RNA sequence: AGCCUGUGUACCAGGAGGGGAACAACCCAGAGAUAGGUUAAGGUCCCCAAGUGUGGAUUAAGUGUAAUCCUCUGAAGGUGGUCUCGAGCCCUAGACAGCCGGGAGGUGAGCUUAGAAGCAGCUACCCUCUAAGAAAAGCGUAACAGCUUACCGGCCGAGGUU
RNA sequence: UGUCCCAACGUUGGGCCCGGUGAACUGUACAUUCCAGUGCGGAGUCUGGAGACACCCAGGGGGAAGCGAAGACCCUAUGGA
RNA sequence: CGAGUGGCUUGCUACCUCGAUGUCGGUUCCCUCCAUCCUGCCCGUGCAGAAGCGGGCAAGGGUGAGGUUGUUCGCCUAUUAAAGGAGGUCGUGAGCUGGGUUUAGACCGUCGUGAGACAGGUCGGCUGCUAUCUACUGGGUGUGUAGGUGUCUGACAAGA
RNA sequence: CGCCACACGGGGUAAGAGCUGAACGCAUCUAAGCUCGAAACCCACUUGGAAAAGAGACACCGCCGAGGUCCCGCGUACAAG
């Protein structure tokens, strides 16, 4: 299914499980990658991925960003490099579709988004000096995956 | 293919029944397709003197019967034009069966042949009797 | 065949559509206008795109008919219908009391418009009528 | 901008509107130098390229005018030359001149001789496995050389295997 | 699937209708070469025989054998260049200045036109050489007319009359060339242009056919089995889709069929002679008996028996000349039978 | 969805006239007749009334010359196309690039191995001469050889680089 | 075996021209149109262009959402049989 | 996973038409589109050659004959350079066909107490009109340019 | 169903192959410039075409007579014309 039929706020907050059944399970693995055991306070360097435009993210989209992000840095810094990336944002956001014309038209639930207004940062990475350029091109690969434009913003590195 | 040396009027169309001037145990033969021919909408194949086709064996022995083999067209009753301005023509349609190297696959030819068809396909020439 | 205008302008080097604009508004003064150097008036832009959008006018048409010119005689001439209400007694009247020539059929040399000019030293992205119309594959009578 | 070239003693350039002409005891050269709003111009012993613009379109063209000139001063002293070695595995090929043209024959084995016509003034010599192109005109004579080059030109067949054909060596 | 299939005649030559001239205007001439030369001759069709000849191709399996050759006879009796006119380049294309006659007309050329009493030559070609020396010279043609007269199986006697462009070396040259042949009284023949064995374009205005239909006119097919029994048997399918909402000219209509002029390319001169060697027993049928100066052209030619065809240089020849060919034998078999 | 179904409001319906190419509801505008005048929306090269207006900048694609819209598309992604602004660092003690010259000894490090000598792998990665020159960055070799990078010097001369 | 390849020639009656006889269908108006667009979204008539000298003869029927019949299909009616 | 283009499939809506705009498939005849099957010219290759495979430009021309089935589609056969796809009221019934669909007769299976039904199958079953305008194919008469004969020019137009 | 005829060659380009060449000392097929390069584009070839409203050009004949119409015999033409 396309990412056109939901990317837009056009629709009330659905949200509430105690009047919604049936809701499919989350794609995504993990929202806490790198060494989660360490702070991001121990890290010269945070970048994060700043979206641009006020969006409906579908789970299976950050599961595919986030992964193919996270991979690089896992094949450019090891199974264990010293790093730590997190996805801040959980698809709460529970969607439809009408799968009988328009009569009894309200859709069967198919899946779940999470909203992200512009401006906004979906992940956020902690590097030290060495691997920030790794963490840039993890990202530059994780916005081709999601609808909105993107800016890569680098918080704590004044190493330029 | 190498300039026949005289002008043809087809005689035959896909499906025509013709006679296998040989001893190939092939008696009848059923036209099937025309070797290098293209046509045109609506247009039946059509195949003459010199050309080789592709047969289905109509009549003939069991073990002959149903196959479907390659052919030289050798005789036709439609009139065929010489480089000297007289027209010829024969009894009969007959063709005879030929390999993937157009060599005869019988041991000998029936009936007189055109010797237009001989100069195109010599070793089929070197089995006739008869070439007019 | 003698054409008494009260102008005579010369197209050389010249923008055609701003020519063209000046004419018409002299032809429904009532002035009598004579186009000279067709073949050497002037449009500017990429060759290729201008030439594309001639080449398209040429190929339009239908058993209705869509004559286009070739010439740089009449592309000229047809610039200048545009600009006038050809088919209103007045703009048909205005029309044909202008005319447009190959070179220059008079003794007199023609006068250039205010405005019309293109300076060939601070311009390279142009073409000749000449040029278009020997793309289109008129006959170089010129 | 503006840039000034001292014109050498043994050349003398002249020119009228946009073309400029350069001669020297090895022939003479004359190119059209014409792009908006950049004057070239002889000033007594030195050719002078100026504009009063200064963006990078501009100056692109201005650095291109000027080894252009310096080209046309080289021409007409020294002179241009191009070295090329025709080289063959199986078929021997004979390359001539013939006329203004340069021919080849038996190329790959070919019944028929490729051909091209020389460029200029441009002369081409041949001395065995061997040619030398030269001329004043860089531009006519760096064609001529291609041309020959490309003349023995193959797409049809793998070229680490078939390699017959004439080669620059040497660029001047 | 609806297989494709092109469609039904050629756009090439229309409007398809009744010819304004019948007699043919080349719209095209030779290149300049050779000396100067009419490029151009004309004659009347007469009919056809065959002739046995000798291949002549040297790439032919069968070169210097027997071959027999089918030929249209045409009657080709001497002409008149009568005048010669200078055409002057113009920002308008080509146009005439002016014409330089003769004294000397053929008896019966006042069926046509209205010949000169009083004319200055000298003046005439004064304004053209005048015109040379200016460079507005346009290309030289003279004013040519056939003389039926010496054709008895051609019941006209008023000449026709036709241009045809001169060429060849200088324009100096063959403007004097003309110039020469002019003064005389103009009379030239079928050799002093062609030979036999070179390449010609045969022009006439073929046979008319009044109004013929779709089928025959187009080459359309007619209705097909049942399709052939419920009232339409050569009718074309439709005029036409729903939309565009009108008829196009190119959908195969009924009309004027024939009468057409055609230009035919190169039809070989097989023999150039004069007298009766080709003549038929009995006579050309519709046509009678040729005695004089006659072409054999190798095939067909357009029109029908008398009428007037025009001969050209091939202007497109795919091959090379191979000049008269021998002739071993020419029928003169009865055409009826 | 030019969809369905609410709500508030103005409009069409039942609203002229001016503009918007045409165009119920978009803009100006609510209108007795007639007349003079000045504006509104919108527009001022010609078609067509009014500018080929002024100061300045950008664009080379005919981009564009398209308020709104079923009606005017243009996206994620990419761009040493070009213009403008800012920050860091390097530079006449000569920067950046190019070209020329040098790129050397202990020693082919030790190990592994029949062999490996910058460059299979493992480990170490030290000091002489010196203006430089790795226990060698990339090719290359069966292994050498050979070709270059680093590094230094010269020629050159003004901005260069991020 | 012309159903077809693939159409041809011929025969009789019409068709065409002439004398005489002599209807009907149809008709809001205007109307020489074509390409695009617009419009209740399927325009000869609105907009922009293009083309277009008037009239007449023959033709095969692309369009006039052609003419002929207050859709037979579908739904609706506190209709009928 | 993300972003789009098309309007060939299907669905959705009910805007136009119920004082009627006649269906599918086929046929015949004409024009077009390109997202290219062949043909031309190229680039790459896990490119020796021959040949494959992939890609680019390109719509001039071509893309055919047959077996089952009303079929479209598709399956199959022999040929072929190749036997591409799509738009034109799913172009084309005041052009054809009438096999299919879709009245009135009849049968079978299933359903129904029954009349009768079926988005199943099956046999039979009707196609009006003299063209007013416009459009086009060809043929004439006039006027305009403005006495006559003959010969031309070439703006434009058509072609594969 | 038979028989005849239906290019070669130019010019400009696309994709692509390159030359010279700077912005950016070098490099660079490109930014200016240039050499090439498709069955495709233009020309070449055929057909129509003075109603092309800028409504054309030339030559001769004639204005008391050039030419033309009717008429007559006919078809290389034709449904009337
Ligand atoms: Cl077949
Ligand atoms: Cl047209
Ligand atoms: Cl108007
Ligand atoms: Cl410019
Ligand atoms: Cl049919
Ligand atoms: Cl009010
Ligand atoms: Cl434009
Ligand atoms: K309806
Ligand atoms: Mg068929
Ligand atoms: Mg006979
Ligand atoms: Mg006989
Ligand atoms: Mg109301
Ligand atoms: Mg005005
Ligand atoms: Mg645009
Ligand atoms: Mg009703
Ligand atoms: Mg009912
Ligand atoms: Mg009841
Ligand atoms: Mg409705
Ligand atoms: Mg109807
Ligand atoms: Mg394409
Ligand atoms: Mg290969
Ligand atoms: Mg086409
Ligand atoms: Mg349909
Ligand atoms: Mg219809
Ligand atoms: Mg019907
Ligand atoms: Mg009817
Ligand atoms: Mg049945
Ligand atoms: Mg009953
Ligand atoms: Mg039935
Ligand atoms: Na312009
Ligand atoms: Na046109
Ligand atoms: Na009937
Ligand atoms: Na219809
Ligand atoms: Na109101
Ligand atoms: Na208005
Ligand atoms: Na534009
Ligand atoms: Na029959
Ligand atoms: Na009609
Ligand atoms: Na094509
Ligand atoms: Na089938
Ligand atoms: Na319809
Ligand atoms: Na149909
Ligand atoms: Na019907
Ligand atoms: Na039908
Ligand atoms: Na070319
Ligand atoms: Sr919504
Ligand atoms: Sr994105
Ligand atoms: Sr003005
Ligand atoms: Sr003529
Ligand atoms: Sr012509
Ligand atoms: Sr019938
Ligand atoms: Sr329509
Ligand atoms: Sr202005
Ligand atoms: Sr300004
Ligand atoms: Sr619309
Ligand atoms: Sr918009
Ligand atoms: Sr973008
Ligand atoms: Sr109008
Ligand atoms: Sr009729
Ligand atoms: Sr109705
Ligand atoms: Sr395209
Ligand atoms: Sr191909
Ligand atoms: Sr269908
Ligand atoms: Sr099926
Ligand atoms: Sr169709
Ligand atoms: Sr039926
Ligand atoms: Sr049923
Ligand atoms: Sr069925
Ligand atoms: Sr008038
Ligand atoms: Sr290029
Ligand atoms: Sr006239």
């Amino acid at each position: 299914k396309p990412a056109s039929m939901y990317r837009d706020i056009d629709k009330p907050a659905y949200t509430r499980r105690e009047y919604i059944t049936g809701i499919p399970g989350s794609k995504i693995a993990q929202h806490k990658m790198g060494r989660k055991q360490k702070d991001a306070d121990d890290y010269p360097v945070q970048i994060s991925l700043i979206v641009e435009e006020t969006v409906q993210l579908r789970h299976g989209s950050l599961e595919a960003s986030r992964l193919s992000a996270n991979r690089h840095l896992i094949k450019e810094l090891g199974e264990e490099g010293d790093y730590k990336m997190t996805l801040r944002k959980f698809p709460h956001q529970v969607l439809r579709e009408n799968k009988d014309g328009m009569r009894a038209a309200f859709g069967k639930i198919v899946g779940t988004a999470a909203r992200v207004q512009a401006g906004e940062q979906l992940f956020t990475a902690y590097c030290n000096v060495e691997d920030a350029e790794h963490v840039k091109e993890a990202f530059r690969r994780a916005y081709n995956k999601i609808t909105p434009s993107c800016r890569i913003d680098s918080s704590p590195a004044g190493n330029a | 293919m190498e300039a026949l040396g005289a002008d043809v009027t087809q005689g035959l169309e896909k499906g025509s029944l013709i006679t296998c001037a040989d001893n190939t145990g092939a008696r009848e033969l059923k036209v099937i397709s025309v070797h290098g021919y293209s046509g045109t909408k609506n247009r039946l194949p059509k195949a003459g003197l010199g050309d080789k086709i592709t047969v289905s064996v109509t009549k003939g022995t069991p073990e002959m019967r149903r196959q479907v083999l390659e052919a030289v067209v050798v005789r036709q009753r439609k009139p065929i034009r010489r480089p000297d301005g007289t027209r010829v023509k024969f009894e009969d349609n007959a063709a005879v069966i030929v390999d993937e190297n157009e060599d005869p696959r019988g041991t000998e030819l029936k009936g007189p042949i055109a010797r237009e068809v001989a100069q195109r396909f010599g070793s089929v020439a070197s089995a006739a009797t008869m070439i007019v | 065949a003698e054409f008494d205008a009260d102008v005579i302008v010369d197209a050389r080097d010249c923008i055609m559509g701003r020519v063209a604009s000046q004419v018409a508004e002299q032809a429904l003064d009532g002035e009598t206008v004579a186009v000279v150097n067709a073949e050497r008036a002037v449009i500017t832009g990429r060759e290729e795109q201008i030439v594309e959008k001639y080449e398209k006018r040429v190929d339009i048409g239908n058993d209705n008919g869509y004559f286009y010119p070739k010439r740089p005689d009449g592309i000229f001439k047809r610039t200048i219908r545009g600009m006038l209400p050809h088919k209103k007694q007045r703009g048909r009247e205005a029309f044909e009391s202008v005319r447009v020539y190959l070179g220059n059929p008079y003794d007199e040399d023609g006068e250039v418009l205010d405005g019309t000019s293109l300076d060939r030293l601070s311009n390279i992205k142009f073409v000749t009528l000449g040029e278009i119309s020997e793309t289109l594959g008129a006959n170089k009578t010129w | 901008p503006r840039v000034e070239l001292e014109i050498p003693e043994d050349v003398d350039a002249e020119q009228d509107h946009l073309d400029i002409t350069v001669e020297g005891d090895n022939g003479s050269v004359t190119r059209r130098l014409w792009y908006p709003d950049i004057d070239v111009s002889v000033d007594g012993d030195t050719v002078v390229i100026e504009s009063d613009e200064d963006n990078a379109k501009t100056m692109s063209t201005i650095g291109t005018f000027q080894s252009h000139i310096e080209n046309m001063f080289h021409g007409v002293t020294e002179g241009w030359e191009y070295g090329m070695e025709v080289f063959y595995s199986h078929f021997p090929m004979q390359v001539n001149v013939e006329g203004d043209e340069v021919v080849i024959e038996n190329f790959l084995g070919e019944k028929a001789p490729r051909r091209t016509t020389i460029h200029g003034d441009t002369d081409v010599e041949i001395d065995g496995e061997e040619l030398t192109v030269s001329g004043p005109d860089i531009e006519a004579v760096g064609q001529t050389a291609a041309d020959i080059e490309q003349l023995t030109r193959i797409n049809d067949k793998d070229v680490r295997v078939f390699q017959d054909g004439v080669y620059i060596t040497r660029k001047p | 699937p609806q297989p494709s299939r092109p469609r039904k005649g050629s756009l090439g030559f229309g409007p398809r209708k009744r010819s304004t001239s019948e007699t043919p205007r080349f719209n095209s001439w030779p290149s300049d070469d050779g000396q100067p030369g009419v490029q151009g001759f004309a004659g009347y069709k007469a009919g056809m025989t065959h002739v046995v000849l000798v291949n002549d191709e040297p790439n032919s399996p069968r070169e210097g054998m027997e071959e027999t050759v089918p030929v249209t006879v045409i009657e080709t009796p001497p002409m008149r260049a009568v005048a010669l006119r200078a055409y002057e380049d113009t920002p308008y294309g080509q146009r005439p200045l002016t014409e330089v006659w003769t004294d000397e007309f053929h008896s019966e050329l006042d069926r046509t036109l209205d010949v000169p009493e009083d004319h200055d030559p000298d003046a005439a070609e004064e304004q053209i050489r005048d015109a040379h020396e200016a460079g507005d010279l346009g290309d030289l043609r003279l004013i040519t007319h056939t003389v039926p007269d010496a054709v008895p199986s051609v019941p006209k006697k008023k000449p026709d009359v036709m241009e045809t462009r001169v060429g060849g070396g200088s324009v100096s040259d063959r403007l004097d060339h003309a110039l020469d042949i002019v003064e005389d009284g103009g009379e030239h023949a079928m050799n002093d242009i062609f030979r036999a064995g070179e390449y010609a374009d045969v022009a006439g205005v073929t046979k008319g056919k009044g109004t013929q239909g779709p089928v025959k006119r187009w080459g359309v097919q007619k209705r097909k089995g049942k399709h052939a029994r419920q009232g339409w048997r050569r009718r074309i399918g439709n005029l036409g889709p729903w939309n565009p909402s009108r008829v196009r000219s190119t959908v195969p209509q009924q009309g004027q069929t024939g009468y057409h002029q055609r230009t035919e390319l190169n039809k070989r001169l097989i023999d150039i002679g004069e007298g009766d060697e080709p003549t038929v027993d009995g006579g050309f049928v519709n046509y009678g008996e040729v005695d004089g100066p006659y072409t054999l052209v190798k095939g067909s030619v357009p029109g029908p028996d008398k009428r007037l065809v025009r001969f050209r240089p091939a202007v497109r020849p795919n091959d090379q000349p191979r000049l008269d060919p021998e002739v071993r034998y020419v029928s003169n078999e009865s055409n009826q039978g």
